[PDB]
């Protein structure tokens, strides 16, 4: 929510020592995810009203940055390093934190109360929060961890790619790109035969294609981003 | 030239176009753009049994067309489509094909599919041969198709499902190219313009 006001995309578990504990409070943030995909399996959020709307939304874009942020802690153990325990747990909690946006994702779309440019903003925040994320994995050396011993999308921007980027990267990527191409197929039609401010971070605000897509892009290079992942993908794979 | 060109028409009028001189209509219409486009002329009858039967034709022939052959295709079609809506938006009494035919034939090539009837298709043949205008040449085509495959990098995007795939990739290009045209905002205006819905739609 610190977060919505534009303020950079910021995932904290990023010091060496910020890591490390976060791979301490790994094992009990699957039990709390876990907890919370049972529940809003249910039709807890049938009346997808914008007042419960809001919260619903809430609690997805807070499942999807709680599992950027363990991403990006595995990518700062990966970088500057019952292991193989705390591994399976941070996977098992990115892949329902991915699955629980999917849930929210698709119960605005198919509700009678929300959807349309509502979904459409859902899918951009999702977009932002995942792009963020992708940028500050991608973006950190053993050199950045050790200096440190709250990473900011906008400080690395000023200041201005491999390493850090692994599997739970990889998902994190493949979601991104999902919602990219759904707001960028957007854009096409709408500039239907060829045919504002940044879209704010807020699921009811109203925004243009152009404009959700100006967000997405003031938040990262995004040709920079997108070329540097596959990039490093490649190489990888080799 | 023009008669050739109905001429490998009509040869298809005998049966499905053999798809050998399906390159030789494609080549046609693609020139003959312009020609077709705003010729407001007596010819008006020709030409238009011409669009006609030539829209049938290509949707006949979508499950299978060379690559290279498909990409010639798509552009008649897309040549086609804008023809079509051309007509639709701009009615007129010396075309021959009706606004009804006219839908018939972006559909059929939005669906990769013909839905005319032969009796249609006899009609529109009728009229053309009645209404005509009333090495080398295999070097110019490869040329062209050629100077095609450069400047326009197809992307297919996705042997039994091979000519489903084909055809789906025609249909996808006939819609990529009426929203191109804006056709579909067109046909909107054109339904709304209906004479008989007009009343209904006032009461409403």
């Amino acid at each position: 929510q610190d977060a919505v006001l534009a303020n950079s995309f910021f995932i904290m578990p990023a010091t060496v020592a910020d890591a490390t504990a976060v791979r301490n409070g790994f094992h009990s943030l699957v039990i709390d995810v876990t907890m919370a995909l049972d529940t809003l399996s249910l039709p807890v959020l049938e009346p997808l009203n914008p007042s419960r709307l809001q919260d619903v939304t809430v609690l997805s874009l807070s499942c999807l940055y709680a599992g950027v942020s363990v991403a990006t802690c595995m990518a700062i153990l990966h970088v500057g390093s019952k292991e193989d325990d705390y591994e399976s747990d941070a996977a098992t909690i990115v892949q329902k934190c991915l699955e629980i946006y999917d849930m929210i994702g698709q119960a605005i779309s198919s509700s009678r109360r929300a959807g349309g440019e509502h979904y459409q903003n859902f899918q951009l925040l999702g977009a932002w929060c995942l792009l963020n994320s992708l940028f500050l994995i991608l973006n950190l050396s053993p050199t950045a961890l050790a200096d440190k011993g709250a990473l900011r999308v906008r400080d690395i921007l000023s200041r201005t790619g491999h390493q850090g980027f692994g599997v739970l990267s990889v998902i994190l990527a493949n979601h991104a790109i999902k919602l990219l191409t759904s707001l960028f197929q957007d854009l096409q039609v709408e500039a239907l035969h060829k045919g504002g401010p940044p879209a704010a971070l807020s699921i009811m605000a109203q925004s243009t294609s152009i404009q959700r897509i100006q967000r997405l892009i003031d938040s990262v290079p995004l040709m920079n981003l997108l070329l540097t992942l596959l990039s490093t993908s490649y190489r990888k794979a080799c | 030239g023009w008669e050739v060109a109905v001429r490998p028409l009509l040869s298809a009028s005998y049966s499905a176009f053999e798809m050998k001189e399906l390159p030789q209509l494609v080549a046609s219409v693609i020139e003959s753009e312009s020609e077709i486009l705003h010729h407001e002329k007596q010819y008006e009858p020709f030409y238009s049994s011409f669009v006609a039967l030539s829209t049938h034709y290509i949707t006949t022939v979508c499950s299978l067309i060379p690559r290279n052959q498909l990409q010639s295709v798509a552009a008649a079609c897309k040549v086609l489509i804008e023809f079509s809506l051309l007509r639709l938006e701009n009615p007129d009494e010396a075309c021959a094909v009706s606004q009804k035919h006219l839908i018939l034939l972006i559909k059929g090539l939005c669906t990769g599919c013909s839905r005319l009837d032969r009796t249609e298709i006899i009609t529109f043949t009728a009229m053309m041969k009645s209404a005509k205008l009333p090495p080398e040449l295999r070097q110019k085509e490869v040329q062209m198709n050629f100077l095609n495959q450069l400047t326009s990098v197809f992307n297919p995007r996705t042997d039994q499902a091979s000519a489903i795939k084909t055809k789906n990739v025609f249909i996808a290009q006939n819609v990529a190219s009426l929203q191109e045209l804006g056709g579909s905002e067109k046909l909107l205006r054109v339904c709304l313009n209906l004479p008989y819905f007009l009343r209904y739609i006032n009461r409403f």
